[PDB]
Formats: C-alpha cells, structure tokens, sequence
C-alpha cells in the first residue's frame, strides 16, 4: 500500500 | 536483573549503508564487496499506477544513479532485478564489508533493524516477525533498503531490506528479493493478515518474569498443549510446537508449560489489568534465545 | 508510522570499550585517549562490607590491572580516583577515539545504554532516567562500566557507566565526573530508591504519538486547566507540568491541545479497560518530545 | 540491598 522508498 | 528488548551492536552494519538515488527517488543500499542492495521501486516512474519494472529496468539508464557512501560517490557498472531488489554492480569494493550470509527468517524469530534515511543509519532497534509476515517498526518516508540483521559469532547474518508499510505494519524482502509474507512491493489495495501473539515467545516471556520474580499471574490450573492450542486459534494467538527449548527454565522455575498455558488463558480475559515486570502481560518480542542470554549470559 | 523505544546507532562507541580486571574482579571500561574510565569498585577486595576506596587506591599494584581492546593489551601508567571512577592514564591513545563530551542528565532525560561484558559490547537500547535518578535496565553481573551516551551532529556525549542494582532491580551509573546519579553510595549497602513518579510532559509526548498513529479512542472533548491537573497529580504519582510550549506544534499538527490530554491522562492512569494503546496498557513515560518528533517527522 | 555488577 505505501513504498517508503 | 531486568528484561529489555534489545539490539545487537549496530557498528558491523553502519558502513555498509549507501544512498541510492534514481529520478526523483532515493532510498538506501546494502554495499557489500562491490554490490549494492536496493529495493527495485527506486527506478518506478509512478505513485500510484501499477508498475511494470521489468519495463522501467529496460528504460533505465545507468548513468542516472547517483549511489553515495557519506560524499563519496560510485560508480554503476550493471543492474540486474533480483525479486524485489536491484543488484547494482559498482566500481569500489567495500573495504568495510564483513563476515556475512544470507538467511530468510521465519514467525517469530527476532532480529534487529538499523533505521536508515538518507544513506545513514539513524537507529537501531530489536524487532520480532510476527505471524501474518509484518513487523511492529517505526519508519517513515525514506527508510526503504533499512537492513535487518542478526550477528552468530563474528558472521553478519543478513534477513531484511525494509521496503514498505500497510498502520505500524512493516513489510521487507530477504536478501534473495522474496517479499515477506508475498506482499507486493506495489502501492495496492493489500491487507496484512490476522496478527496473533506468538505464544512460545509469550512462554518464554512469562519464564523470565519468573525468574525476575513476577508471581502473581501464576494459575495453580494446567492445560494440555493440544487444547491450548485449539482455544488459542479462536483467541489471537499461534499455536504451541516445540517445548523442549522450555525444559531448562521449567527446571529452574519448578513451573512446567501447562501451567503456563493455563495463565495464560487467564490473563486474556482480565487482560490489562496488571503489568508484568513493566510489560503487556502478553508480550511476544522475546525468544527464549534473548531471555537466556539476559538472565544469564550464555 | 509505529512507535518505538530505539538507540541511536553504537558504532562509534563500540570502538572505545575495555575490558578491566583486577584480582578477582571483572568490568568495563571506557577508553578516550590515553585514558580509561571504569567504575572504583574493580579495585576492592570485598564484596559485603563497607570499602575505604581510598586505602585500596594505596596499596594498588599497577601490574595486578589487566586492560585490554580486543586482544590488545594496554599498559597502565598511574591510576586516580575520580569520584566513583577510577581514570586510568594508559601508555596507548585509543585513534578511534570519537569527538566527545561529558553531560549529566536530568530526570525524563533520554539516552542509550551500550550493555558490555568482557570488555566488548553485547547490546544497545534505549533508556529514561526516572525521578529517582535510576533507569530500567538489563543488567547482570560483569556489566559495570557499560556507557550511556547521546548523539549530536556526530559528537558523542557521554553521559553513564554502569555501578550496581538496587535491592529490587532499579539501575544505578555515575556520570563521567564519577558524580553517583541520585546521590547513592558505589558501596554494597542497605539504600533504597525513592518513589518514581511518571514524568507528565514524557507521557503527553506519548499520547501525541497516538493521535499521529490513528488511535484517538481514549481522546475525549472533556479537558481540564494545567492548574487543575497539578493538584490530581501530586497524589497520584506524576510529575507536574509547568510549560506546555513544547507542546506547540504537536496541537498544531493533531489539532487537539494540552488540556485535552491531561484530561485523557487522568482516565487512563487507572487502566485501559482491556484495550491498548501502541501496544500499552500501562501509560508510558520512556518517550521525550524529541524522540517522538525525530521518529514521527524526521526533524 | 545493593548489588555491585
């Protein structure tokens, strides 16, 4: 759902 | 005295950690000899379509990436797709790489988690794979490429690149680029599944809060390991498998594992209504490999 | 998202741990430059009664000291007393010695333990010293000269080794001045800590850390004054709040003020009522503002 | 009663 890239 | 969740000593790891950047992208990279590990969404061109990476590798240039230890820069040579993760080949071995291997870890296991932005290291904190595949963290916005490791005798025991979140759930890839728990490392509609607690690190919890004595949540009642376990898959909580790693603490206590079970049952139902040694009487971020070495040093 | 208690990466400090033994006696110590830090009571010969540190220092033999990094042995050249320290001048500068400096810490002040045995460190976490001036700890026999320190834009400032456990598992260091935390005795005596209250602005930080996740159950409309909430406290174990400025921009960013949680505060001290908050069930007051703003914000 | 570690 969320990338904490 | 005391029980603390704690990490292993985060030196070996620090100088492994890299910027990468790509685009309008950056997150951190393993650098180890002369690769770099990274999580594959810094070439997505996107924040919300689905992406097709396999695409965005073969558009990809390898003079964009800007790859940094502190403010040296490397130089990219290749990149190949390894599951969720870019093999970036570079130019400069790292002096600084240790002793390491790869290892996947499974539920319940505990490991520690070096907090990285930028391409620093920012913390460091013990962490425990739960049941559904996600981890109880603390990260924000470029944290992606956080490494999760364990240190055994020397050797770097690498089994975590931190890639993404569903509410305080956590999810990375091994260093084989295999998602934890086969989450997609896709911004999609993804829920994690059921967390339960971890009842052998529960077990090997409520030991230690014996031997720190903690008494008062002790039932004089017993339990059979195979009815536990069916009540504890209608209550949010795994399933008992190997006790033989209880046999030293039920020796040292006098306490065997049913009795245990039997508190445990109890505990739920007047849940919150006491703290054990500080804790949540139910916590489950302690093995029995932590609790032994803190109560003992072996 | 998520909150968690963290330490600040050790590398640094990693590099500056010995192991000092004398006689029968084994610890930690802390070396910088050409000097090492340990704990006074690696040089006593008794464990019950009450050491004259100062006649143990006078019938030292420098020879009978083992330090050493690693397997690298360092050479003592004179030893005295600092407090409840011994500074030991050694005939090798540590270079990995770090940019550094020394700080005594208040109560609700938060900092890292680096846990050691054998002169080589074991494991890292974060601590908050208590209004009785100790911490919770994780500490067994061998751990004594373990250091406690922050990190500031790359220095390091030391501000705990590791002394002793009172009577029920409470963790008692000096600072680096050898200045005992909450004045007790490096001696094996009858002392018993005083009561610890819950450090009010530490627990406010807490419950903004909840908002910023998603859990709002426990948040109300009631509210009441700091003046009001002063009063309630002094009976039931928390510290008294005189700023709340530090507060500022957490009811920016939440949109609920002070009072509000203050008003939370006295609902919850008694229990949670089976639910949790973070994990808790208990209030907690382990976080600074500092922490929480760093791991919510980054800044 | 104090324990030195």
């Amino acid at each position: 759902r969320s990338i904490m890239q | 005295a005391g029980l603390r969740k704690m990490a292993q000593p985060s030196g070996v790891v620090e100088k492994c950690i890299v910027r990468v950047c790509y685009g309008n992208m950056a997150l951190n990279g393993l650098w180890l000899g002369d690769t770099v590990m990274c999580p594959r969404h810094v070439i997505a061109s996107s924040t919300t379509s689905t992406i097709d990476y396999d695409y965005a590798l073969s558009v990809l240039r390898l003079h964009n990436f800007s790859i940094s230890s502190g403010n040296v820069f490397l130089g990219v040579v290749g990149v190949t797709m390894r599951g969720a993760l870019l093999q970036i080949k570079v130019n400069q071995n790292n002096v600084h790489t240790p002793k390491y291997t790869y290892r996947t870890v499974r539920p319940g296991e505990s490991f520690n988690i070096l907090a990285c932005y930028d391409g620093a290291a920012a913390g460091v904190y013990g962490v425990n794979m739960r049941s559904n595949y996600t981890i109880r963290g603390s990260f924000i916005n470029g944290a992606a490429g956080s490494p999760g490791y364990n240190i055994n005798n020397g050797t770097v025991e690498f089994c975590y690149l931190h890639q993404l979140e569903l509410s305080g759930c956590h999810v990375g890839s091994d260093l084989d680029g295999v998602m934890y728990g086969g989450y997609e490392d896709q911004p999609t509609l993804q829920v994690e599944g059921a967390s339960s607690l971890f009842t052998e690190n529960v077990l090997a919890f409520l030991y230690a809060a014996l031997i720190n004595g903690s008494t008062w949540w002790l039932s004089s009642s017993r339990i059979a390991v195979d009815r536990f376990n069916e009540w504890a898959v209608h209550n949010g909580m795994t399933t008992v498998v190997n006790t033989d790693c209880f046999s030293i603490f039920a020796a040292k206590t006098g306490v065997d594992v049913q009795r245990l079970l039997a508190s445990i049952q109890s505990l739920h139902k007047n849940f919150g209504g006491k703290q054990i040694l500080g804790y949540t009487s139910l916590t489950d971020e302690f093995t029995t490999g932590e609790v032994i070495r803190q109560m003992y040093g072996v």
